[PDB]
RNA sequence: GUGCUGAAAGCAUAUAGGCACGAAAUUUACCUUAAGAUAUUUCUUAAAUAUACGUAAGAAAAUAUUACGUUAAUAGGCUUA
RNA sequence: CAGGCUAAUUUGCGCAAGAGUGUACAAAAUGAGUGCGCGGUUUGGCACCUCCGGCUUGACUAAUCCUCAUGGAUGCAGAAACUAUGUAGGGUACGACUGUUCGUCGAUUAAAAAGUUACAUGAGCUGGGUUAAAUACGUCGUGAGACAGUAUGGUU
RNA sequence: GUAUGUCAAAAGGGAAACAGCCCAGAACAAGAGUUAAGGUUCCAAAAUUAUUAUUAAGUGAAAUAAAGAAAGUUUUUAUA
């Protein structure tokens, strides 16, 4: 084999051939044997992207105080939806910031310009329960898209550390200062058994290496403070990373979803805040096919010069 | 010489050959009578059958270097036979290295993830010689569970009548009279 | 010990047809000796020795042509292919009783 | 219950049974008393 | 066996139709066995089975009887089923005329029982939900599954009424599996008669 | 380990057959890495794109990775808080 | 020394049988002298092969100290504990003494259990014991010297 | 120690791998040649060849774990 127990070659493509409506045994693998056993911990709507701004506390009224987190939403926007009849499982891409045109690759700057949206500076996807998670492409998405006291889940890039010895990386104690040590002080120490551990370094091993700079998710982080205006979205604790790195909010995934009132009231505000999110989105999809048509014939000038 | 002088196309030639995993076989069954009693061809039993023209051994061109084989598709895997207490009591290991790291699972558990088509790709493998052709040999097995799959027009054909259905001995007899009437 | 030695305990359907064919491949030496000095009115002593206390492959029990006496055996019996030479060597009777 | 390599029924009431047999297992022998729950035995190991 | 070869004698009102040797498609499986399916309907309800085909009921109209036979009674798979079938046919004939029938005794100072419909859990509308009080921080309620009537004459008794004598007797398990018969006072629920030796102190 | 139905074996039986309860182990779920099918009404006819160079960095032993390069706040300076 | 073969032996276990103990009552618990075995941990045998603890970092086994499910318990009222069946996911700490593994003790703890891996790991460290040259004591030897005797020091 | 053989100084086939076991003693080639031990579903040259029983445990299938227990099953011999 290769991975796992298939070994079926990797160009081969017959899922479609084994259905279960021939009478055939449900696969327990699989994209929808995926999706139904994580059906209930799989949020109900989508995510933001935010960037860390910095760290401070939350005071009360009464004589709390809460260290929090400051997350500010920059320019968020639905870019894409990503349906299962097309993808194979339901998820909404979310963009942020913008970036000039120069930096942007023709083939991004067409995957905008078939959507009416100015470029971003990144791109995310945030799977969803079902179909009713999906949203209008080009709406753009508030601190109020959470609710004061909501529970999320920050998803970030931890602060690199580079190449890391064994007490930082692995948390091993090290050995004598004093008492006779020579030269290993901070060392390892052994790296397995001899000839009837199999003659080798076991995979798997503890070893000195880089650290850091890699994805980390915290849990059950209360909402304390929702602001419009400034942008920001104060959840409780730390979050990985840096201050100015993207990190990703979804709700959390351990808990209940919000109430169905809330989620009703939050997709209502966004016909409210764009009441034309197709009008101008299948505006922009048919000027791509007009300029799509001009460079394959080569007449692109004629349509920029033409007013 | 004279005898392998000659074109040799058609004798190197990929066929297509079919076979159904629920399909009676009075050659590949061990119980022989009653007529209602004959049972399709073991799991084992039918992959030693597969292996042999995986091969090409049946040919009577075959080398063992070069890969003179033929497609086999087998269909209705999912009711794959077997005897005994094989499905819920043989056991598949598997092991990376890694002391800690050894993989179990049951036939039954191993039908459930990936089909019956796995459950007979590791029996055919397994009676396939060990060596670089192990691979392309084992890659022309199209094992489906059911009767669909995309090679039902690829299958060996005699006069349109695809091989093993109700009517293809007839067909390959009228072709073999006409050709007869020659010098 | 540690060399290892693998000799099953017991034959296999092919070698007990050999063996039923070497014994009975030395009843015909036996016999056509026999015959061609009966026309000569003529005798050997160790033809008449074994026709006396040696059986024919047809009058001999299953055990007897696939096992042997041995006395450190649990129940006295050993199988004949663990004798030395077994295959060119005639082994046909045992002590009564085991 | 008392795992014995031989079990052995002390009363007129006492079964024997091969319980816990099934696809995966070929099971036990018990000696089930409904009178005295102290006759409750089992052969063999899991 | 000796009970399948005694006829079942069929009341009046209650009516056995057998089937016909079928076989329903099995992917998984190569050779499914034929079946036949045999309803037996009547005043309390309906009940129906599917026996094996080499079981051969002789359904005698004019008698009001029907007798059962197998293919080969050398054949251990045959004999067992045999007198299974029949047994089953029994309760089925007894249960859609009479009706079977579960007392439960509730022992214990602080044992209580009502009969309450609970609509936050209900599996089909209407569903009778029995509530125990057996001494438990919370309260057990259980739903009687579609086919049972539940009732309480006494608070210390509960009485189950059904035409599927397995699912009676299931249902009365489930509501004794929380408190089994103690041998030192004799608490809990005591099924059909169930009674618990004591202890001398 | 504990049950319901229930015969072979008129009884009995959680034994066959038909159902069920049940553990810090298992599997899933949760987290990371790897995997890279696939998706875009995406780009490209000698390019798209990438690299090099320069200012750097959420990166950092080399390498790699992520930005920016005047239609520009990437680094330094300067100014204010 | 380690590995290999063996298994008398063991401070490693299991099963069979049941004298006897258990106020009664063999098998709740308990089990004389025995029998039939597993296993490769102690002390040994053979002579095929080559002329110690601690620290750091593990991996695996299950014959289980704690934690989870559970049968039996005139001797299971509850509680705690006893015995046994599942089960090795995680944990099994701190200190005094000794060169010590071991062993004894102090005080906490849900518990402060074991074993294999060259009795894991010295081209990863330590060198306290052991193990050279120096020196002294006791004992032995006519003596030089010796000692599974003891001391101080001694290129890892 | 004794009896016999092999290895030692013996290649080759079989025993998965193999100094000592079962066959058989290599001067060199050719052959669907003829055979020994051993084997004949596939890896792998040759039977998915015939006859009669047993097993349902993957027991077993080329290195027999024991005493022992038991409404597992078959047969035989009595017997109701
Ligand atoms: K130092
Ligand atoms: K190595
Ligand atoms: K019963
Ligand atoms: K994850
Ligand atoms: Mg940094
Ligand atoms: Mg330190
Ligand atoms: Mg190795
Ligand atoms: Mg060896
Ligand atoms: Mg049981
Ligand atoms: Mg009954
Ligand atoms: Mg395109
Ligand atoms: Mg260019
Ligand atoms: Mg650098
Ligand atoms: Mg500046
Ligand atoms: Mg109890
Ligand atoms: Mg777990
Ligand atoms: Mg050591
Ligand atoms: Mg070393
Ligand atoms: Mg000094
Ligand atoms: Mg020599
Ligand atoms: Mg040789
Ligand atoms: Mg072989
Ligand atoms: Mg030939
Ligand atoms: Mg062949
Ligand atoms: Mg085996
Ligand atoms: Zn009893």
């Amino acid at each position: 084999v290769k991975y796992g127990w298939s070994t079926l070659p990797k160009r081969s493509r017959p899922t479609r051939f084994n259905q279960v409506t021939q009478g055939l045994p449900a696969p327990t693998s699989g994209p929808a044997a995926a999706l139904k056993r994580r059906e209930k911990t799989t949020p109900l709507r989508t995510g933001v992207l935010a960037v860390k701004k910095g760290m401070t506390v939350f005071m009360g009224r009464t004589g709390a105080r809460i260290p929090c987190t400051v997350l500010q939403l920059d320019r968020v926007q639905v870019v894409a939806n990503k349906t299962r009849a097309k993808n194979g499982y339901w998820a909404v891409q979310v963009g942020l910031g913008e970036r000039r045109a120069e930096n942007v690759g023709a083939p991004q700057l067409g995957y905008y310009e078939a959507k009416g949206i100015p470029p971003k500076q990144t791109l995310a996807e945030f799977k969803v329960r079902n179909q009713d998670g999906l949203l209008p492409v080009g709406v753009q998405l508030f601190p109020d898209w959470f609710h004061v006291g909501q529970v999320v889940d920050v998803r970030g890039i931890t602060r690199g550390m580079g190449f890391a010895g064994g007490m930082k990386r692995h948390g091993f104690a090290g050995q004598e200062a004093s008492h006779g040590n020579s030269l290993n002080h901070r060392t390892i120490g052994s790296v397995g058994g001899s000839q009837g551990s199999g003659s080798r370094v076991l995979p798997g091993k503890k070893m000195p290496g880089r650290m850091g700079a890699q994805q980390h998710t915290v849990q059950n982080l209360p909402i304390l403070m929702v602001d419009n205006e400034l942008g920001i979205v104060v959840v409780k604790g730390a979050v990985a990373g840096h201050k100015g790195a993207v990190v990703k909010v979804q709700d959390a995934v351990k808990k209940a979803p919000p109430p169905e009132e809330f989620v009703e009231a939050t997709k209502q505000l966004l016909n409210e805040r764009f009441p034309d999110a197709e009008e101008k989105l299948q505006a922009a999809r048919k000027l791509h096919l007009e300029l799509k048509e001009a460079r394959r014939q080569g007449l692109i000038d004629s349509l920029i010069k033409n007013g | 010489m004279s005898q392998t002088v000659g074109a040799t196309r058609l004798a190197y030639s990929r066929v297509w050959h079919h076979i159904s995993a629920v399909t009676p076989h009075p050659t590949l069954s061990t119980i022989k009578a009653p007529s209602e009693a004959i049972t399709p061809p073991s799991l084992g039993r039918l992959a030693s059958r597969i292996a042999t023209i995986l091969m090409g051994k049946h040919k009577p061109i075959w080398d063992p270097s070069t890969d003179c084989g033929d497609y086999v598709v087998v269909t209705n895997c999912a009711g794959l036979y077997t005897t005994g207490h094989k499905k819920w009591r043989k056991t598949y290991y598997r092991h990376n290295t890694r002391p800690g790291s050894l993989q179990a699972i049951t036939m039954d558990a191993l039908m459930e993830k990936h089909g019956g088509a796995e459950v007979l790709r590791k029996a055919v493998s397994g009676m396939l010689p060990k060596n670089r052709l192990r691979d392309k040999r084992l890659a022309r097995l199209k094992a489906f569970e059911g009767d669909a799959h995309p090679y039902k027009e690829n299958l060996v054909r005699f006069g349109g009548k695809v091989v093993g259905a109700p009517g293809w001995e007839e067909a390959v007899k009228a072709i073999r009279e006409a050709d007869m009437e020659r010098l | 010990g540690g060399l290892l030695w693998k000799i099953p305990w017991r034959m296999s359907k092919f070698q007990k047809l050999r063996q039923r064919r070497r014994l009975r491949a030395v009843d015909n030496v036996v016999a056509t000796i026999e015959n061609a000095l009966a026309k000569k009115g003529e005798t050997v002593k160790a033809v008449e020795r074994w026709r006396a206390e040696m059986p024919t492959e047809a009058e001999m029990l299953p055990k007897d042509k696939y096992t042997i006496f041995d006395r450190k055996e649990k129940r006295y019996r050993k199988g004949i292919h663990k004798l030395p030479k077994w295959t060119r060597v005639s082994q046909r009777v045992n002590p009564p009783g085991y | 219950m008392k795992v014995h390599s031989a079990i052995k029924k002390r009363c007129e009431h006492c079964k024997v049974v091969r319980r816990k047999a099934n696809k995966r297992q070929n099971g036990y022998l018990y000696i089930i008393c409904p009178a005295n729950p102290r006759h409750k035995q089992r052969q063999g190991y899991r | 066996s000796k009970l399948g070869r005694t006829p079942l004698s069929i009341p009046p009102g209650v009516e056995i139709t057998i089937g016909e040797p079928f076989v329903k498609r099995d992917m998984t499986q190569w050779k499914q066995q034929p079946k036949r399916k045999i309803t037996v309907q009547g005043p309390l309800g309906q009940l129906e089975m599917d026996i094996p085909d080499f079981i051969k009921i002789d359904h005698d109209a004019e008698a009001r009887r029907a007798t059962l036979s197998v293919a080969n009674r050398d054949e251990k798979e045959q004999r067992e089923m045999w007198g299974t079938t029949w047994a089953y046919l029994n309760r089925f004939i007894m249960g859609v005329s009479e009706g079977h029938t579960a007392v439960l005794r509730l022992v214990g100072i602080g044992y209580r029982a009502t009969i309450d419909t609970r609509p936050e859990k209900e599996e089909y509308p209407g569903q009778q939900f029995v509530c125990l009080k057996l001494g438990f921080s919370h309260p057990v309620e259980m739903g009687v599954p579609k086919g049972m009537k539940a009732s309480t004459p006494q608070p210390t008794r509960i009485l189950l009424e059904g035409i599927n004598r397995e699912q009676v007797m299931t249902f009365a398990a489930d509501i004794r599996r929380w408190r089994v018969p103690e041998p030192y006072k004799g608490k809990g629920i005591f099924v059909n008669g169930e009674t618990i030796k004591l202890k001398q102190k």
